[PDB]
């Protein structure tokens, strides 16, 4: 838990609107060219959420908002980078070894998930570093001092996340659904490309990725940010941590009634928000 | 035969000139098939139920069992079961079914408190150290542990919650060591009205059957059709697909047809539902493709017949089919009402109202005589 | 009832214990065709 | 006139189920009544025809 | 026009009886 | 039901054996209206 | 906690009336062999 000092920007919580987004499929049911209501935990449409930038300033002053916030019944993470600052999660009620606590980390070759009474430190983060100046890796060491009574310990999902390269804007609308039911760590994701430059108008439907069956209590979430060892923006000599430019935002899940519109091939197109 | 069904539909030995709904013929399954997947490494019972050691019950082991085959007559083997109690399954069935996970919630408890664990029951275990829930559906085991967690000076290593401001919810640990406190006047320490939430069982083997340590372990199953995972213990059977069989997907078990199908699964979907939320496709565990389940032909069966005065003869109309699938039917003996009528070549004919077995088509023109549906009509004639 | 699909009743249950839920099952379904019959019944009327 | 249907009370409730089509012969005469009033019913609209 | 739902409704007991006059022979009566 | 009321129904007994009575309480007034609305059709039938 | 009890065919009854029933001290000197509460669930007791 070594941190350099750094002339740390207060966050600022911007407000922008959610649009239609944050649509998920709510069961692994198939259906064909169907009108299907169901109530669940949705986004509900045209709802305010919250707005975060993860930034390096020119002038020095590095903006690295990763505040604590509250999880409630579920949450909607829209991403925007191009050098995946945002590389995890961290997920519990006290955040220390007193407690179990979730974790997601991104590995550069995998991707870790673990619910072990994490010591985390202040602010966890991951070390980015350039080793010989040949080989760039990733470690952890920033993110806990130890870790004791694991009970579930989870490296999947070999995927390199954004891989077609940044020909819109980075190409990477990352979105992700994070839900607790039933003792069940719910991830859906959706890879958007991108039509304009933030948040575009438009529906996406987002596939479920992994239900971890954890069966812990969580009731507050915070996100993790990549720190490099400099050697980020050409032209600039100072030698020192940086953090890519990097937007995301979060909404909160409600218990809504949606109607979802499945087409002929099994898909959503469409969805209905019941008390907009 | 047809007439014996028409006069006890009638319930009268003699039939009026008419068409009698009389009954409703289906096709029968030839074949039983089932579909297990490839696990085959059991499931990790044996280290559950024979651990060196068992958590307290305030602090009770949470083992998740998934992705293996569970097989419950090891848990036989060992079986001095003081309470083998089921609960929204029948335990003869456990071998039968395919369960999506499973949750053995292990602990140690008293003789006498074997009771508590159960749903909607009250008690100092079931409020203050493990609740179940109200809509639970699993197993419940408990089976004495004298010989193994007992000591002459006095195990203590087992300790239960006695005092909580609240009840413990459903699923839910507590293990925060916080002095109970009785009132409004913080507790700093041990006193008046500040007791020790956790109390030590104190198990000793000279203590009576009621006192002795009881190891209990709850096997909690979420009992839906979609994840498969956890299936028993049976042997897979390879599949027939374009005939009429009993199938079991990974315990979805039904009657019906399997075809292949165009119904574009996405990798997560494991099956389909039609407009009124029936299953229409399924996915085999095994070779991961999409099959259409279409139930086998079943509908009506009215009986035609001149009246009892004229004669015994009879036609039969099977109401909705093809007529070459109803011979099909027959020649593997498969439909229900087998009192087949006989067939010469000239009387099977197709009607739009279905299949008309026993009356011969003549390209003539009457006035209707036993109204049979679709512009078709019959009558007793001399020909 | 547990379930409205009657095979998973009769293959999770015991006799003594899938009863309850058959009977349950039976009473809606046979109170969904009395409806379904009535109300045919009303509309013929109409047609007639 | 309308369209004339068939219910098959024993496949509608208790579809290919031996338990349920005996528990369900303890309810008496309902499925013939059905089956009765379904038929009144498209006799009746060929005689409107 | 008369009246997926037409199978799902055809596969738990509910048939359609055809009508006894076909549309060729209301046309010839009309 | 032990009680007409609902409220003292959910303020008596604990959930899972106040929905016993609850159902009792729901299939009596789901007959009761379906009587009610069987006859207003069939009132209604007469007054067109 | 009274020093000695009645006979088990002439019951003892007494009559509790006009006074406020805080069943929190019942949980004191409780060994609780059986606290079996039928038509009303006990953890509702504290609200009636
Ligand atoms: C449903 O999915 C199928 C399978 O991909 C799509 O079929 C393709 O459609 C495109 C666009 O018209 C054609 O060029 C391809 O030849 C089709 N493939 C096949 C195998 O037929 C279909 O288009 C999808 N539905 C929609 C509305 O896009
Ligand atoms: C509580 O359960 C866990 C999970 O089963 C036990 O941890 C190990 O689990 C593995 C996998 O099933 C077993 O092979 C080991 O034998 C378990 N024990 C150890 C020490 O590794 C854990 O031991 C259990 N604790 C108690 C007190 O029963
Ligand atoms: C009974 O089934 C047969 C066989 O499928 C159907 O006859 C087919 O009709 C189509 C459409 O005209 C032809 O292309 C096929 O060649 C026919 N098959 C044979 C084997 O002759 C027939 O239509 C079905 N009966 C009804 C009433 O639909
Ligand atoms: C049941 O026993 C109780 C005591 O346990 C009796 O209540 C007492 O009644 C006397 C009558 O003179 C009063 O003076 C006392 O104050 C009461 N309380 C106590 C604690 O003694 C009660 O009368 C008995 N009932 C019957 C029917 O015998
Ligand atoms: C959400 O916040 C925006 C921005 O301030 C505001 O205009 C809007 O009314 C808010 N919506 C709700 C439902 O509070
Ligand atoms: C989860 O933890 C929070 C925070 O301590 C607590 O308020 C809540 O009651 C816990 N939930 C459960 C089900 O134990
Ligand atoms: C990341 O992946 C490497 C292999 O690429 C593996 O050895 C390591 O354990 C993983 N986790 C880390 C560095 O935390
Ligand atoms: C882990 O479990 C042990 C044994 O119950 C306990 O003493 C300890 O506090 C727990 N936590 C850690 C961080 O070791
Ligand atoms: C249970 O564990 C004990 C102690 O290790 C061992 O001796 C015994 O064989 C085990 N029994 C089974 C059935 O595995
Ligand atoms: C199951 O095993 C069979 C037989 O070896 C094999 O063909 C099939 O691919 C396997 N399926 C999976 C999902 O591994
Ligand atoms: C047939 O019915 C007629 C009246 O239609 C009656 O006279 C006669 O006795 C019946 N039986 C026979 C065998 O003709
Ligand atoms: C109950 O009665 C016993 C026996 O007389 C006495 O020692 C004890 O103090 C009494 N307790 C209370 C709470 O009155």
């Amino acid at each position: 838990c070594v941190m350099p000092l750094f002339n740390l920007i207060t966050t600022t919580q911007s407000y922008t609107n959610s649009f239609t987004r944050g649509v998920y499929y709510p069961d692994k049911v198939f259906r064909s060219s169907v009108l299907h209501l169901t109530q669940d935990l949705f986004l509900p449409f045209f709802s305010n959420v919250t707005w975060f930038h993860a930034i390096s300033g020119t002038n020095g002053t590095k903006r690295f908002d990763n505040p604590v916030l509250p999880f409630n019944d579920g949450v909607y993470f829209a991403s925007t980078e191009k050098s995946n600052i945002i590389r995890g999660w961290i997920f519990g009620t006290t955040l220390d070894s007193k407690t179990q606590s979730l974790l997601i980390v991104n590995n550069a070759t995998n991707v870790f998930i673990k619910v072990c009474e994490f010591q985390f430190c202040n602010d966890p983060f991951l070390d980015v570093y350039h080793k010989n100046n040949k080989s760039w890796m990733e470690s952890e060491s920033g993110v806990y001092s130890s870790a004791n009574n694991c009970t579930f310990e989870y490296v999947s999902q070999p995927f390199l996340m954004d891989l077609e390269g940044k020909q819109g804007n980075f190409k990477n609308l990352r979105e992700f659904v994070f839900k607790n039911i039933d003792g069940y760590f719910k991830i859906y994701s959706k890879h958007t490309p991108i039509i304009g430059r933030d948040f575009p108008q438009g529906f996406s439907a987002l596939e479920p990725l992994v239900d971890l069956p954890i069966g812990i209590n969580i009731t507050r979430f915070q996100t993790l940010l990549a720190l490099n060892r400099s050697y980020l923006t050409p032209g600039d000599s100072s030698s020192g941590w940086t953090a890519g430019a990097a937007d995301y935002y979060v909404g909160y899940l409600q218990p809504r009634t949606f109607l979802l519109k499945y087409n002929e091939n099994g898909t959503i197109t469409d969805a209905v928000d019941c008390a907009l | 035969d047809p007439l014996s069904e028409t006069k006890c539909t009638l319930k009268s030995f003699t039939v009026e000139k008419g068409i009698y709904q009389t009954s409703n013929f289906r096709v029968q399954p030839t074949e039983s098939i089932v579909r297990f997947p490839n696990v085959t490494n059991l499931c990790p019972f044996h280290e559950v139920f024979n651990a060196t050691r068992f958590a307290s019950v305030y602090a009770w082991n949470r083992t998740r069992i998934s992705n293996c085959v569970a097989d419950y007559s090891v848990l036989y083997n060992f079986a001095p079961f003081f309470a083998f109690k089921c609960y929204g399954v029948s335990p003869t069935k456990l071998n039968d079914l395919c369960f999506t996970n499973v949750y053995a919630d292990s602990f140690v408890i008293k003789g006498n408190e074997v009771s508590q664990i159960a749903p909607g029951q009250t008690g100092n275990i079931a409020d203050y150290n493990y609740k179940l829930p109200d809509d639970f559906t699993g197993c419940v085991i408990a089976w004495n542990s004298n010989k193994l967690d007992s000591k002459h000076s006095g195990n203590y290593d087992y300790w239960y919650r006695s005092f909580r401001k609240s009840k413990l919810k459903p699923f839910e640990r507590d293990i925060s060591t916080e002095i109970y406190q009785a009132g409004n006047k913080p507790c700093k320490g041990k006193g008046p009205n500040c007791y020790f939430p956790l109390q030590s069982y104190g198990f000793r083997p000279t203590y009576g059957v009621g006192h002795q340590p009881y190891r209990v372990v709850v096997l909690s199953f979420e009992l839906l059709h979609a994840p498969a995972t956890v299936c028993g213990p049976k042997k897979s059977t390879n599949l027939v697909k374009n005939k009429c069989v009993n199938f079991n997907f990974n315990g979805l078990t039904g009657t019906g047809v399997l075809t292949k199908s165009n119904k574009k699964f996405l990798p997560f979907q494991q099956f389909g539902r039609d407009i009124v939320d029936t299953t229409d496709a399924v996915r085999d565990p095994q070779t991961l493709e999409i099959l259409d389940i279409t139930p086998c032909s079943f509908g009506g069966v009215s009986v035609i017949t001149p009246g009892t005065n004229t004669s015994n003869q009879v036609a039969v109309l099977y109401q909705g089919v093809n007529c070459t699938e109803v011979s099909v039917a027959i020649h593997a003996d498969q439909l229900t009402p087998t009192w087949r009528v006989y067939s010469t070549g000239s009387n099977v004919f197709q009607t739009r109202a279905g299949c008309l077995i026993g009356a011969e088509y003549v390209n003539n023109s009457y006035e209707c005589d036993i109204p049979i549906g679709a512009g078709i009509c019959a009558s007793y004639q001399t020909q | 009832a547990i379930s409205s699909v009657l095979n998973d009743i009769l293959s999770r249950l015991d006799p003594p214990e899938a009863e309850v839920q058959i009977d349950r099952l039976i009473t809606g379904r046979l109170q969904s065709l009395q409806t379904y019959v009535t109300q045919q019944l009303i509309r013929a009327a109409e047609i007639r | 006139s309308m369209t004339k249907t068939s219910v098959d009370c024993t496949m509608y409730i208790c579809g290919d189920s031996t338990e349920c089509s005996n528990l369900l012969l303890q309810y008496g005469s309902f499925c013939t009544q059905l089956k009765r009033a379904l038929t009144g019913i498209a006799v009746e609209q060929d005689k409107n025809t | 026009t008369l009246a997926d739902l037409i199978c799902a409704q055809k596969f738990n007991g509910l048939t359609v009886l055809p009508p006894l006059l076909t549309d060729e022979m209301i046309a010839q009566y009309t």
